[PDB]
């Protein structure tokens, strides 16, 4: 059904494959480093070739958008008051102990969040957890008074991918949390599709990875299904081109010679 | 969809030699990525032959 | 009389279409007759104490709300009692009457769900007849009240003939506090409405 | 609405009106067309309708699949009603008036759906019809010579136009020269009972034969039936109506003696009676007996003994038929059977054809009749059979009537449209653009015709569209070179009243929908 | 032989069926479109009525079962979505597009070669649009935003209304206009606070200048009326402190047990006092406030109150000036309420509309709001009312974003169908056909149009496309460009002098979703239906 | 009658025409204009 919008597929195709692999000494192309990502609304010419990636997950830091020179860090533990892996339990047997369990999960939280910004970081990806509080309010407010904008709720399974593509380290400690574990990039906005939903765009990193993304627009859903089918059957050619480099024509030419 | 590989799959065909082609058409698509319908118009017609 | 290895072999697979034609019909009644069960045969083949608070609870309730009474939801099908006890989020609570219109108690009753749901929002009061569920004439004949109570799926009550411990001429109050008894109920007015992109606000910026 | 607690009419009427009633009017006129349509021309395909009781039957005739189809549509019933009208009337274009009908409707929907009053499309309609009568009638291609070879090409060609659309095109020029010899001889009624069709199973379509006589199936013979002769030279015959068996007199009879000797003389004088009536027969001079009422076995074996041939029960038209071809007369009473009431035939004989017996009268050179054996391998290839070469007698009988023809394939059709759009580029406007959809809805016939035969038929509609335009009266669709050529050198004929009566019965179906604008069921009454 | 279990439609039979459900959404919504339209009522077997105009909301509200109708229903919905207005002619559009392009097919045409037809038509009838039928906003002023307001609201509850209704948009919509980085006026709609009250005529209808909730004071003992008010916004509820489940209290010493208690609630008295000694005077919190907080805001005078809204708290702090506190944490480990994160405004007063109250906040400092009481007749009533304006503010801020406007009353769709059917004829030798298809398509508005009105469709479309044919042949006639439809008196009228005006996006974006939504649905020619 | 047992005298309009439950929603609408010319006013309910 895109073969009226060919013309801009077919080079977007093309500059994906082409952006994911090296060019010489290549056997094959992986085509989970092309991620593809279907927004309703627009139309089908509205398709993007997202150097960078965009995370689907709104940024919670409501307040705060389009940090320029982003220095992106991902983490993996809980910004949340202290919890042991083994069973733990605080006991107040006075009221002077009842102050100071809130005053010294305070400091804690506090003292988290100005280590996490001590490295320069003013973009914070937070692992999904589902056993504690991966993003207390009160470590959201910190964060959010120290200019920093905080995107949680990150899949596991994603980790791989936008480390391949930012360059950050995931970090699953705050001891080791350091500025050699952050990934710099030119900018960290999150887009509006014209009230059809909002996308968060890293475009621009140094050292860029081996990774591209593809943003897939179109009016209903049915069509942009089709579409992602289309443009992923385009990057499969290209991909059966890079392994045995061979070309044969095509309209029903092969079929008829072997036929003869 | 005009994709032979997820027409095939989406709608159930029940007989053994339809589910075969499926597969084939599954398999077609993940090693050589396209031209899933031309293996198994291909292999339709082959077997039509054999019937004569 | 031989070859009891039958061995049926290519006929299944050129006749499953039917097979499975009449089995998916066959499937839509097994779960008509699975969710008809579970209240049948089981029990269905078989001065502080004046309570002066509840007459202020029934002047309350006189003066539940303004815009209307609204009525009952009647279930006109199987497939729609099914389609709708299926439905909806597991969190609420669903409670069903069944009825015959003639027998005495069934205005009041619906009376007193009438009330119940306008003083609570997230019920869901409906109610079915007894003819259209095409339960056994038994329950047709003895079991005229029969308050099923679906819970995320499952009762968490069963009430079934609740004439003796209810009476005939019950209220609402009478009913609320007797469903409360077993703990079944879950513990402003607006000038009409507030509800009206996600694009909010932005300054200068 | 409000229930009214006293409703007007009986529960249950269902009232529709306003534009969608007629919306939805020209949506089933267009459904029941879509029935027929791929039945129109020589690359038609014929369609198989079974009924409630098992029986199928197969037929190119669009009257045919309409009647067969059970149409409960009352706008769409219209288009059977034409199609049987087109049928009663000419014979031919069953198919034509339906597709005609429903595209012009069809062409008329957009103007309909947009709030246009039906009157002014009625008008329109009117008027387009009366003129694209005009123009055939004008330019429809007659001869006055009155000469009887050219009569008979002309009646041939028709005929196999009119046969070129059915199972047995392959064999048109054999039948339509069998339909034309078996219509010259009717002599100025062409009633269709003197043409007797008689179907037997088993054999080619060429095996089938015309009869320049009459010909008929054998009638359950009599015991002593087999000794006579089953051939004469020249014989003549007794056309019958008369029970020749030892019956009682008659039904109030009633006969009363006291004697034996009375007894002995009734009973003498009933066999009397019987041999005096064979006697006269006998005596008449014919040699082939045929009666309308049952021969007894006394009289079959009294003839055998003759050396007479006997046939009782034989049908009433099939007498009649034989009557016009011998020329003799139906005799109820054998008292005077004169030489006068006799027919004669040169050769008379029995034959078997398919494993039936049949009775032969042929060398009758002043018949006034035919008989059409028809062989085939199905019932219902011998009954579509019968049903072409009724078309084409039909079509004969027509070009009887007149010799007034115009060239088919799409021709008359493509000239009519032109005639039309030009007449309605001098018009201010409202009339113009109706009188321009009924033009193009003319171009459904050559249209269906390339669809049909798998053309393209956008390509082949252009060039026709171009080559009338410059000139060229007789240019239609070329089946067999995939492309258009002159439809009246290519003797493509079909005669102007076709064409003409078609126009009428689509244009006066469609003015008749458009003017409906509400319908109206009352609730049924005994549903059982 | 398939063996597949379930029912396949192939052919002309799929395509037809498809184009009866197209037809079918078509004709649900055709009579309400145009100033002659008239509104439909929707009953959802339960007694709840909705009496609407809007066609995203009939489609909407409507169950649908074939998915080629669902096509067209998500059509209106991202139409609605993307500009607010047109979500009826971009229905209209698609279908009348869908069925010509079955015609063609029948006629033997390639669907291929129809979609490739349809889409240079698509591409040219917006290049045309944005070359020569565009009016440029600049040299109009606020009489164009006040005529496109007007003409939004035509066709609605409030379209008589609309001298008053379309000033009443354009102040909202200007009080709650705003800039961004790189110099470019953002105008966000939604934030316009719609209230709906019964009770006096539409002409009562009330814009604040300010902000309106729909709360109330928490307690009867604080007042209702503070003329200096000091917003204080809070994000977290103020009750008896509660400890996490993490911690658990024990208790080896009951002379302890008096003051955990004491202090469970002294933690929440301390707060308030930390709040209300920097001078607040109304107080708004999303969670809730229990007894003895709400006597706490009563004994200071103040103004408490409980469960707002967070979209509602947002604008107000944004409005005001206050920054949202979701706790009472600085960065030195301590509670503090420092006053720098107090709003302000001239007045916050609790009103009574039609026997129930609302809190206005007037006049709020460093940022200007609005909000729009809506007073009808009835619930129904108001609802429409609301619905007709938003699509007014839509199309307004639509008109201030893009500073062009195109002549309404179906003028720019006959332009568009002249030119169209006179450049057919340069491109292509079947895709001509399909060109010549979607400029008739572009007709079915102003029939509708006419339709609706009672008037002579064939007439007046006819008068219009001759004065569109006569502007684009002749070079001194440019002006006529304008003419559309005067559903009043039923003859050609110039638009653009009359102020019939509407944004250029609606047209576009409208052009090009019944262009993918007529493509998506020309390409389906077989249909496998598994049985469930 | 009230659906609950009670009885109601009265000749207010909207308190005769909220006990009246009705399928048309010309009905639905036209009660629904009864209350609020009972809620805004108080008075004059039968009038409009
Ligand atoms: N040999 C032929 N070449 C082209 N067209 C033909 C030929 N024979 C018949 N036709 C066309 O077929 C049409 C009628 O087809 P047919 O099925 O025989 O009768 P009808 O459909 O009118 O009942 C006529 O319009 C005629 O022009
Ligand atoms: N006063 C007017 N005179 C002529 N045409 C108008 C007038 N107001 C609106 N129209 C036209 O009526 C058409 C239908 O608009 P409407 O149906 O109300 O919007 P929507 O399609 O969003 O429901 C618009 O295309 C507009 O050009
Ligand atoms: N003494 C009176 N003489 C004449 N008309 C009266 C008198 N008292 C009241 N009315 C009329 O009766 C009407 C009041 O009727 P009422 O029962 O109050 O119905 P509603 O509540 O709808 O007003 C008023 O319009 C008033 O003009
Ligand atoms: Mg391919
Ligand atoms: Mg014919
Ligand atoms: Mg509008
Ligand atoms: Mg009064």
């Amino acid at each position: 059904v895109v073969s009226q919008y060919s013309s801009l597929l077919s080079p977007m195709s093309v500059n994906a494959v082409m952006k994911v692999i090296d060019p010489a000494t290549a056997t094959s192309v992986d085509l989970r480093d092309i991620k593809i990502v279907k927004k309703l609304g627009g139309t089908i010419d509205d398709c993007e070739l997202v150097e960078g990636l965009v995370l689907t997950q709104k940024v919670s830091n409501s307040g705060i958008t389009r940090v320029e020179k982003a220095k992106i860090g991902l983490i993996q533990f809980c910004l949340s008051a202290p919890k042991t892996d083994m069973d733990n339990q605080i006991v107040v047997s006075d009221y002077a102990q009842m102050d100071r369990v809130l005053r010294e999960e305070r400091a804690y939280i506090l003292n988290l969040v100005k280590q996490i910004k001590k490295t320069g970081c003013n973009v914070l990806l937070i692992q999904k957890s589902i056993l504690r509080d991966a993003l207390s309010d009160l470590a959201l407010h910190f964060l959010n008074k120290m200019k920093i904008m905080v995107i949680k709720d990150i899949e596991r399974e994603d980790i791989e991918f936008i480390c391949k593509t930012i360059g950050t380290k995931p970090v699953a400690h705050i001891d080791q949390f350091t500025a050699d574990m952050l990934g710099s990039a030119e900018l960290a906005e999150e887009v509006n599709l014209n009230g059809s939903g909002k996308l968060l765009k890293i475009t621009g990193c140094a050292s860029p990875g081996k990774t591209v993304t593809i943003v897939v627009r179109g009016s209903n859903k049915l069509v942009i299904e089709e579409a992602e089918r289309s443009i992923h059957d385009a990057l499969c050619v290209i991909r059966c081109l890079v392994k045995k480099r061979a070309l044969i024509a095509g309209g029903g030419a092969p079929e008829i010679e072997l036929a003869l | 969809t005009n994709d032979g590989a997820t027409i095939l799959k989406q709608m159930q065909v029940l007989h053994p030699a339809a589910r075969m082609l499926v597969e084939l058409s599954k398999a077609q698509d993940i090693e050589a990525g396209d031209g899933t319908t031309s293996v198994v118009i291909i292999a339709g017609s082959l077997l039509d032959s054999c019937t004569k | 009389l031989a070859g009891e290895g039958i061995s049926v072999n290519t006929g299944p697979k050129g006749v499953i279409n039917d097979w499975r034609r009449f089995k998916q019909l066959e499937t839509e009644q097994r779960e008509e007759q699975c969710r008809e069960m579970e209240r049948l045969i089981k029990k269905l083949s078989m001065f502080l104490q004046q309570y002066r608070k509840q007459r202020m609870e029934e002047m309350r309730q006189q003066l539940h709300k303004g815009p209307q009474f609204k009525q009952v939801f009647e279930i006109s099908s199987g497939e729609g009692f099914l389609d709708m006890i299926d439905k909806e989020q597991k969190s609420i609570v669903i409670m069903v009457h069944i009825y015959e219109d003639g027998i005495p108690g069934t205005e009041a009753m619906n009376g007193c769900m009438i009330c119940l749901a306008a003083e609570y929002p997230a019920v869901k009061f409906c109610k079915v007849k007894s003819s259209v569920i095409g339960a056994s004439s038994q329950f047709t004949r003895n079991a005229l009240p029969a308050l099923l109570i679906y819970k995320g799926g499952e009762l968490i009550g069963n009430f079934v003939r609740v004439t003796d411990q209810l009476g005939d001429d019950f209220f609402a109050v009478d009913l609320e506090a007797f469903l409360q008894e077993f703990g079944l109920l879950p513990e402003v007015l607006t000038s009409v409405r507030n509800s009206a992109s996600e694009d909010s606000d932005l300054e200068i910026d | 609405m409000m229930p009214t607690p006293v409703i007007l009419l009986k529960e249950g009427t269902d009232s529709s009106q306003g534009i969608p009633q007629l919306v939805s009017n020209i949506s089933a006129c267009q459904v029941i067309a879509e029935a027929v349509r791929t039945t129109l021309g020589p690359r038609g395909m014929d369609k198989l309708i079974v009924d409630g009781r098992g029986k199928a039957t197969i037929s190119n005739d669009g009257a045919t699949i309409l009647k067969l189809l059970d149409v409960v549509h009352p706008a769409a019933k219209t288009l059977v009603d034409i199609a049987k009208s087109q049928d009663a009337e000419v014979g031919d274009g069953t198919t034509s008036v339906t597709l005609l009908a429903a595209e012009f409707l069809k062409q008329v929907k957009p103007y309909v759906e947009e709030g246009l009053h039906p009157q002014i499309i009625i008008r329109a309609f009117r008027t387009a019809t009366q003129l694209a009568v005009n123009k055939i009638k004008e330019i429809a291609v007659t001869v006055k010579k009155a000469d009887k070879v050219e009569q008979r090409k002309l009646l041939e060609k028709c005929a196999m136009t009119a046969l070129s659309s059915k199972l047995i095109s392959q064999q048109k020029a054999f039948f339509a020269k069998m339909v034309v010899d078996a219509v010259m001889m009717l002599d100025d009624l062409l009633q269709l009972k003197m043409i007797g069709i008689k179907k037997v199973q088993g054999g080619a379509l060429e095996d089938s034969q015309l009869v320049a006589g009459v010909a008929f199936k054998k009638t359950f013979s009599y015991a002593g039936f087999e000794m006579q002769p089953k051939k004469y030279h020249n014989p003549k015959i007794a056309l019958l109506n008369v029970e020749l068996e030892l019956k009682a007199e008659k039904d109030n009879a009633e006969i009363r003696v006291h004697t034996v000797e009375d007894y002995q003389a009734i009973v003498d004088a009933e066999w009397n009676i019987l041999y005096d009536k064979l006697e006269k027969i006998h005596h008449s001079g014919a040699k082939v007996v045929l009666s309308k009422l049952p021969i007894g076995d006394v009289a079959t074996q009294y003839f055998a003994d003759r050396d007479m041939f006997c046939a009782g029960r034989v049908p009433e038209e099939d007498l009649k038929r034989t009557m016009m071809a011998c020329g003799g007369s139906i005799q109820t009473s054998v008292n005077a059977l004169s030489a006068d009431v006799l027919g004669r035939c040169q050769v008379f004989e029995e034959t078997q054809i398919g494993g039936e017996r049949y009775n032969f009268f042929t060398g009758c050179p002043k018949a006034k009749t035919c008989t059409f054996i028809l062989r085939g391998g199905a019932e219902q290839f011998m009954e579509e059979t019968e049903r072409s070469l009724h078309d084409a007698i039909m079509i004969v009988r027509r070009a009887i009537k007149n010799d007034s023809v115009v060239a088919g394939g799409g021709a008359i059709e493509m000239e009519l449209s032109k005639y039309l759009r030009d007449y309605s580029r001098t018009i201010p406007g409202k009339q113009q653009l109706l009188i321009g959809a009924y033009a193009k809805a003319l171009e459904i016939i050559p249209r269906q015709l390339c669809d049909n035969a798998g053309f393209d038929a956008t390509n082949i509609l252009n060039k026709l569209r171009a080559r009338h335009a410059q000139g060229g009266t007789w240019y239609g669709v070329d089946i067999n070179n995939e492309d258009i050529a002159d439809n009246f050198e290519a003797f493509v004929w079909e005669p102007a009243m076709v064409r003409i009566n078609a126009l009428t019965a689509a244009s006066e179906a469609a003015c008749l929908i458009v003017s409906v604008d509400e319908t109206i069921k009352n609730p049924r009454s005994t549903v059982d | 032989p398939l063996s597949v279990f379930g029912d396949r439609s192939t052919g002309e039979t799929i395509r037809s069926q498809n184009v009866m459900a197209a037809a079918s959404i078509a004709n649900i919504v055709k009579s309400s479109l145009g100033p002659v339209g008239l509104d439909k009522m929707l009953v959802d077997d339960i007694g709840d009525v909705t009496i609407t105009n809007d066609g995203a909301t009939i489609l909407k509200l409507l169950e649908v079962e074939h998915p080629a109708a669902k096509v067209l229903c998500e059509l209106a919905d991202l139409q609605d979505k993307e500009v607010g207005d047109g979500t009826t002619s971009v229905v209209i559009i698609a279908a009348e597009l869908l069925k010509n392009a079955d015609e063609l097919v029948k006629q033997k045409i390639h669907p291929t070669s129809v979609i490739s037809g349809y889409r240079l038509a698509c591409k040219e009838a917006v290049r045309y649009i944005n070359e020569n039928l565009i009016v440029n906003t600049d040299e109009l002023g606020r009489d164009c935003l006040i005529n496109a307001a007007k003409t939004s609201m035509s066709s609605k509850i409030i379209g008589i209304n609309g001298d008053f209704f379309a000033n009443m948009v354009v102040d909202a919509v200007l009080a709650i206009k705003y800039t961004d980085i790189r110099g470019q006026p953002r105008y966000p709609v939604n934030s316009v606070n719609i209230l709906k009250a019964h009770g006096r005529s539409q002409m009562e209808s009330m814009l604040i200048s300010g902000y309106a909730l729909n709360c109330v004071v928490g307690s009867q003992g604080m007042p209702k009326r503070i003329v200096n008010a000091k917003i204080a916004c809070l994000d977290f509820s103020l009750q008896k402190t509660k400890m996490k489940l993490g911690v658990q209290v024990v208790i080896t010493d009951p002379e302890k047990l008096d003051q955990i208690r004491q202090r469970e609630s002294d933690i929440t008295k301390e707060r308030i006092q930390k709040i209300l000694a920097t001078g607040a005077n109304v107080i708004l919190t999303t969670g809730g406030i229990d007894d003895m907080c709400l006597k706490y805001f009563v004994e200071a005078g103040a103004m408490a109150v409980r469960r707002v809204l967070k979209r509602d708290l947002k604008r107000i702090a944004k409005a005001s000036g206050a920054t949202i506190l979701s706790t009472l944490a600085n960065l030195e480990g301590e509670e503090t309420f420092e006053a720098a994160m107090l709003g302000q405004a001239e007045e916050v007063v609790q009103e009574r509309i039609c026997d129930d109250e609302l809190i206005l906040i007037k006049n709020t400092k460093a940022r200007t709001s609005a909000s729009i009481i809506l007073r009808g007749a009835n619930d129904f009533m108001c609802d429409e009312m609301e619905r007709s304006l938003h699509d007014a503010l839509c199309v307004v801020k639509r008109v201030l974003e893009s500073k062009s406007v195109v002549p309404g009353g179906g003028a720019v769709e006959a332009a568009l169908s002249i030119y169209l059917e006179n450049y057919a004829t340069s491109m292509g030798s079947r895709e001509q056909l399909a060109i010549a298809e979607f400029a008739r398509s572009l007709l079915v508005i102003p029939n509708t149009l006419a339709v609706n009105a009672a008037q002579d469709s064939t007439d007046l479309v006819a008068k219009l496309r001759a004065f569109h044919n006569e502007a684009q042949v002749n070079p001194e006639r440019k002006n006529l460009k304008w003419i559309g439809l005067d559903l009043s008196n039923g003859k050609p009228r110039d638009n653009k002098q009359a102020g019939v005006f509407e944004p250029t996006i609606v047209k576009v974006k409208s052009l090009k979703f019944a262009t993918e939504a007529a493509i998506t649905i020309l390409r389906i020619d077989d249909l496998i239906k598994l049985h469930p | 009658l009230d659906p609950m047992g009670g009885i109601v005298m009265t000749n207010d309009g909207n308190a005769i025409l909220r006990e009246i439950q009705v399928q048309h929603p010309a009905a639905k609408s036209m009660i629904e204009i009864s209350r609020t010319q009972d809620e805004e006013v108080g008075d004059g309910t039968t009038s409009v």
